[PDB]
C-alpha cells in the first residue's frame, strides 16, 4: 500500500518542479528536503564502496551516474565518485539542484559569479595567457565544507551557490542529486567548468575562469539497482 | 565523443 521512498522523492520532485515565484514551493520545497533526508543508500540498493588502494587505470571514469527518473521539469539519479576524485567546478544555469550524500564524505565548494575588470596589475599562479586574462570574471566562494549521510540535502538556485565543485574525502563517496530543470544544451542550458585563480574567511571574492571539461573528467553510466520510479 | 546530457548537459563522455 505504500510506495518506495524513492518513488515518492521522484512524485514530489514532480510537484515541486512542474521556480520561487509559483505559490505552494517553499512548502513543497520543504516537503522534498524532509523525504531527501529520510533517503539511505541502502533504499537505494546501493552498498557503499570502499577504497581499493590501487591506482584508478587510464580507461575507467573517475565518477559514474545511475539515472533513476528524469521529466522535462527534474532530473533524479546517484553520481558514484571513485576514491581521490573531483567533480570539477560547474554551473548550473537557471536551475535549482538538491544534493543528498549517500555514502562516504564530499567537500563542497560553493561559489557564484558577481555580474566586472581584471585590475591590471593583478597576478595569478601559474601565470594567464593573454586570452585568460581577458576572461576572467569576478566570482564569491561561499562556503567549502565536508557532507556526510547525516548532513542533510544541500541546495543551489539560479542565483546561490549555482556554482559548485566537489571532492570525495578520504575514500569513495555518492550522492542523489536533483536539476530541475535538467540541463538542455540545445535549449541554451549548458554546464560550464571553471578554475578559481589563487592571486599572488567567507564568503570572500575570488577570480573565476571559465574553463573546458578537464581531461581527466568524465562521467559514465551504470545500472541503477533500486526499487524504479514508475509513471 | 560528446553527448548532450540532461544530468551534465555537453559531455565529453570519455
Ligand atoms: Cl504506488
Ligand atoms: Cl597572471
Ligand atoms: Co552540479
Amino acid at each position: 500500500n505504500m510506495a518506495s521512498l524513492i518513488q515518492r522523492i521522484a512524485r514530489q520532485a514532480s510537484l515541486t518542479f512542474r521556480a520561487p515565484m509559483q505559490p505552494g514551493f517553499p512548502e513543497n520545497l520543504s516537503k522534498l528536503k524532509s523525504l531527501l533526508t529520510q533517503l539511505r543508500a541502502e533504499d537505494l540498493n546501493i552498498a557503499p564502496r570502499k577504497a581499493t588502494l590501487q591506482p584508478l587505470p587510464p580507461n575507467l571514469p573517475p565518477v559514474t551516474y545511475m539515472h533513476i527518473y528524469e521529466t522535462d521539469g527534474f532530473s533524479l539519479g546517484v553520481f558514484l565518485l571513485k576514491s581521490g576524485t573531483s567533480i570539477p567546478l560547474h554551473d548550473h544555469p537557471g536551475m535549482h539542484g538538491m544534493l543528498k550524500v549517500l555514502y562516504g564524505t564530499v567537500r563542497i565548494s560553493c561559489m557564484d559569479k558577481l555580474d566586472r575588470a581584471l585590475p591590471p596589475e593583478q597576478q595569478f599562479e601559474p601565470p594567464l595567457q593573454p586570452r585568460e586574462r581577458e576572461a576572467v570574471r569576478p566570482g564569491v566562494l561561499r562556503s567549502r565544507a565536508e557532507y556526510t549521510e547525516a548532513s542533510g540535502p544541500c541546495i543551489l538556485t539560479p542565483h546561490r551557490d549555482n556554482l559548485h565543485q566537489i571532492d570525495a574525502v578520504e575514500g569513495p563517496a555518492a550522492f542523489l542529486d536533483i536539476l530541475a530543470p535538467p540541463y538542455d544544451p540545445d535549449d541554451g542550458r549548458d554546464c560550464h567548468y571553471y578554475r578559481v585563480l589563487e592571486p599572488v574567511d567567507l564568503p570572500r571574492e575570488v577570480w573565476l575562469l571559465e574553463t573546458p571539461q578537464a581531461d581527466d573528467f568524465w562521467c559514465e553510466g551504470e545500472p541503477y539497482p533500486g526499487p524504479k520510479v514508475f509513471p | 565523443y560528446i553527448v548532450k546530457t540532461f544530468w551534465s548537459g555537453s559531455h565529453r563522455q570519455c
